[PDB]
RNA sequence: GAAGCUGAGGCCAGUUUGACUGGAGGUGUUCGCCAUCUCCCUCAGUAAAAACUAG
DNA sequence: CAAGACCAATCTTTACACTCTGTGAAGTTTTT
DNA sequence: CAAGACCAATCTTTACACTCTGTGAAGTTTTT
RNA sequence: GAAGCUGAGGCCAGUUUGACUGGAGGUGUUCGCCAUCUCCCUCAGUAAAAACUAG
């Protein structure tokens, strides 16, 4: 698969809206003004962020909160399996694995790495971006680097 | 386009009869007196209940249903509010690596009534109800108010029970959850909020969470409109925190999934019950030992039947428990298969103690005709 | 006069740069790349922020400096004339006083008030924009009906 | 394009020759051994002076003309910088209503080597100068700090009156100057700082600036890297502060424009000055009772001239004297001039007291001639 | 002064010559009764809002 | 003990007069 | 006594192999 | 334990039978020697960086 979830809090037309079990195909209706190109602004401008473009930022849906959230949660089991694996020692191979998959099989230990590698793998990415009354942006993940490879 | 309330809002839809008589008349809205309402103690809480004959309980009602339910709230509010559920305030924090969790001490009983009287005030028009005596706003805070008569000094009081009270709770907090959710989201903190219990979450590698920083910091927020924070039930943890039993663990580090699950305390009565069941214990001492359940001899309608009349009761009893934690777990279910945050062993758990509470309540009902 | 000083503070091409003494007519010469639109850029900054439009706030000059400033001095003494008297009673007229000119002659007492009113009277109204790292801005005056009527 | 140092750079434009010895032999640059350094008493303070025939002392002042002068500072930091001077640190404050000031105490000696040589890192190649035994920064470092022998324990220390030591403190410090700015300014809160002393103040009608919470931030921050409040000077005050004599106001509100204006303590001593001049007080009696210049007679040079020497000396002294007053109300004027933030009447004041001043001077100087 | 705490009793066990404290164990742990695996009775009194009736 | 940070909505903000210009002289669970 | 918030710059981030597809079996002032 | 403080003495005045504390007043004030108006001597030792030489 490419993506588990796409969830959008209070962005928008978004109260608390949550997009997942995606298939190859996900043909989208709905009557005039219910929001399917809002989730297209929602999911450019989460993107434009992610490159650390600067863009003015989305127009709240009400203003009671004092936030707004968009969460992505990419599905890394192919890439896991790519980079992890010995044969592949590019350097864009080598680039993945010091900046996504480093620092996350650090935590784990050699029983929890040895379950993980012999079962049925899977592996997911959680990025958040909260955008403040403020204007101001924040992440979940403070390291560019891995945003830009995502 | 917000709710505004008039005379003729508050005349018609509103009292529709309960007040008729004071608004023909031109007679002021009484207080809500004493008479209306019983003292219960629960614990060391003491709960307040009104009757139902008053037309102040209709008022309560009706003010519930149309009033009260369309002022917008803060989503972190996760408590009393249609579509609201532990589970949803449980939730948000599975992203989180540290978990800290704060209360407010006498939640509805440190709710200043002023508070809530600034708070209702750009909802309800400001005019005179009955002449030029009293406003509309003073009619409806005196059927949503209460003087309590153990404690009069601190005046009128938003009581424990007033069927209204929770509604009212929320907006008057709305302010603070505004501010503390814009200061923890400064931080870089997940905020929620069920009732009184607040539950913060920290994804990032730090150990703000557990520094007594954050904790002055919500606590001078928290003193903007005088509420304390209950010492006692302060909790920090890392990886792993259990909140009422309903334990959430992240072990992992950037962009990590925690999940969700009941630990065996929680779990506990619902395997005794079965237990015993499988046990052959007789209904009426499973439904008073466990599920504190007992038939007390002055509640006994009619002497015609009895010795059915227990067997009925007791039967009937421990079928409404069993479809109650049957409907329990289905709800962590429908959480689970909506969001996927449930532990999947507990779920394998889950599902095979609903197959055994299924299998029981069948083979009750199937000895209910025997 | 209309605008007594005009500075910037690490925005685009200033470091800190003060502009005073305006007369009625202000030719700016200069080499290519010296900064002569860039003090349009931040006029018009200032000015779009000030309507509370959305715009994307200017870079700044350099990055070891976590805030960057703009500050306007009007001078108000004519406006203070014209709606200080007791004749011009218009509703323009009271809004202006309502909004610039009260909460200013309410701290004072009466008799720096008179010493005011019978000297040559000098009034000038500061406004400062502060944008920090994080595309926030933040206003020295908190009322948005002084910025507009400004 | 940031400055980089390699091997070249050191040996050639640095060194030039005051090293030159130990690079064409490879031996490693020595320690600034306590011979080159002498101890002075200054109050409770210790100072550290470098002798002038070492080497050491040319490359540190090649070191701070051509190196530490390039590196990007915060522009916070208004002392020991190029174009900075203290009207430019109590300038940016006449925007305030509440005033707060805070210091750091012993920042010289606070300041940990390895901060410097982590801050010193980005911009010198890292290298090895001397063979595979002496990295270049080790070297640039040995020659810009120093071991105090009266305090062995603490190790290598940057000493005051270390020709190159201010501006290492500045970059040193340049990380907790953005981290305060930023702080500060999300609190809509003007920062600025010179040497050590911290100025703060709100332009705002709120008592921010008065609370301890404020200071509990600020010695917060100022602990990550080892630093403390001094406790006894520190200041908060309302619509009005002095800081060492200068007095910035500001009675208004929304959108006022404070005042800077040097008290009557500050001019007191050239106002004395002037009216002994005025009174014909001898000129030995006014250079030692108010200036504290004294000649000594250890001093003397020559036995040739004495009756005229003292004389000519002490006539030179109150026309330096005099003349370096002058230069610090020009400054003022100047300060003002460009600014517009200096009080008027206090204006007129100075240049009366500039004209008493030039008068005194042309007068001393025409009896120069008798 | 501020903070916090729990319904009323009766046998039996542990501490007491005469009354007070608990009524599965194992394992790990942030030591929280916190997590995971396996396997005492009576009598009062019990407001409100929301979620949830697998598929 | 006590304190900075005390929601977001809610209402004609465009000129006056003498002065043609100046402004003035019978379920579970949670909170509890 | 002790603690969350510990600058901004600084370096080829685009595929590998067996498997044609899968990832693996001699001045003033200030700091002082 | 942590924090903070000031060069060494000698007459004269105030507190002390024998040694320690200050050497214009007025006015206001956030009471800070803080602001504004008017009008003691000696002897050591005194590093560094920046601003400033009205117009
Ligand atoms: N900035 C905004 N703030 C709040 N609500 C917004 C904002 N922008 C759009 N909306 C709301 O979102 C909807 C906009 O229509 P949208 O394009 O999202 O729907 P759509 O189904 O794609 O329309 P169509 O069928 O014509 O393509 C409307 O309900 C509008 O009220
Ligand atoms: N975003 C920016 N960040 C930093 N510096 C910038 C930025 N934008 C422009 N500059 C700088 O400001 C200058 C831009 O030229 P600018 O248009 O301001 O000058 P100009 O005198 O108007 O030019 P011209 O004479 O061609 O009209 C250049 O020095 C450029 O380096």
């Amino acid at each position: 698969m490419t993506i588990e979830s796409i969830r959008v809090k209070n962005l928008l037309s978004f109260d608390d809206v949550i997009l997942r079990d995606f298939r190859d195909i996900n043909c989208i209706i709905g009557r005039n003004n219910v929001g399917k190109s809002n989730l297209l602004k929602v999911i450019r401008y989460f993107y434009a962020k992610l490159e650390n473009k600067k863009v003015i930022p989305l127009d709240f849906h009400t203003n009671y909160n004092a936030v707004g959230e968009i969460t992505f949660t990419f599905d890394t089991t192919r890439i896991k399996k790519i980079v992890t694996s010995r044969k592949n020692n590019g350097r864009f191979h080598k680039h993945i694995y010091n900046t996504l998959f480093k620092s996350s099989s650090v935590k784990l230990n050699f029983e929890e790495l040895i379950a993980r590698k012999n079962s049925t793998n899977k592996s997911f990415f959680s990025l958040t971006l909260t955008i403040c009354k403020d204007d101001s942006v924040m992440w979940s993940v403070d390291d560019p680097k891995v945003r830009s490879l995502l | 386009k917000m709710i505004l309330v008039d005379k003729v809002f508050y005349e018609k839809i509103l009292s529709v009869e309960s007040f008729k008589e004071n608004i023909i008349t031109q007679s002021a809205i009484p207080k809500i007196s004493n008479k209306e309402v019983r003292l219960i103690s629960s614990g060391s809480k003491i709960f307040y209940a009104i009757n139902n004959t008053s037309p102040h309980s209709h008022v309560q009602l009706r003010l519930n249903r149309f009033f009260l339910s369309h002022i917008p709230l803060n989503s972190a509010a996760k408590a009393f509010v249609r579509g609201g559920s532990y589970l949803k305030y449980l939730e948000p924090h599975i992203y989180g690596s540290s978990y800290c969790r704060l209360d407010i001490s006498s939640f509805f009983n440190n709710i200043s009534f002023d508070d809530v009287k600034q708070s209702l005030s750009p909802y309800i028009k400001d005019e005179y109800l009955i002449g030029t005596e009293q406003k509309l706003i003073d009619a409806i805070l005196n059927s949503v108010g209460y003087e309590s008569p153990i404690r009069k000094d601190k005046g009128m009081i938003i009581p424990m029970g007033f069927r209204t009270s929770p509604a009212i709770s929320n907006i008057v907090f709305r302010k603070m959850d505004l501010l503390i959710q814009d200061f923890c989201a400064k931080k870089g903190v997940i905020y929620s909020r069920y009732a009184d219990d607040m539950l913060f979450s920290n994804p990032r590698e730090s150990k703000l969470l557990m520094s007594d920083y954050f904790i002055d910091e919500i606590s001078s927020l928290l003193s903007i409109m005088g509420f304390n924070i209950n010492q006692s039930k302060y909790i920090s943890r890392e990886k792993e925190i259990s909140i009422n039993g309903y334990v959430i663990e992240n072990k992992g580090g950037n962009g990590s999934i925690g999940t969700i699950r009941l630990s065996k305390s929680k779990l506990n009565t619902v395997l005794k019950v079965t237990h015993a069941l499988a046990q052959n214990i007789p209904y009426k001492n499973i439904c008073n030992k466990y599920i504190k359940v007992r038939l007390k001899e002055k509640n006994i309608k009619y002497e015609s039947k009895k010795d059915e009349f227990e067997k009925k009761y007791y039967r009937d009893q421990l079928i409404n428990y069993l479809g109650g934690y049957r409907s329990y777990l289905i709800s962590l279910v429908k959480f689970h298969s909506e969001y996927k945050c449930v532990n999947s062993d507990f779920i394998i758990q889950i599902n095979g103690i609903l197959n055994d509470i299924q299998n029981h309540i069948q083979k009750i009902k199937k000895n209910r005709r025997l």
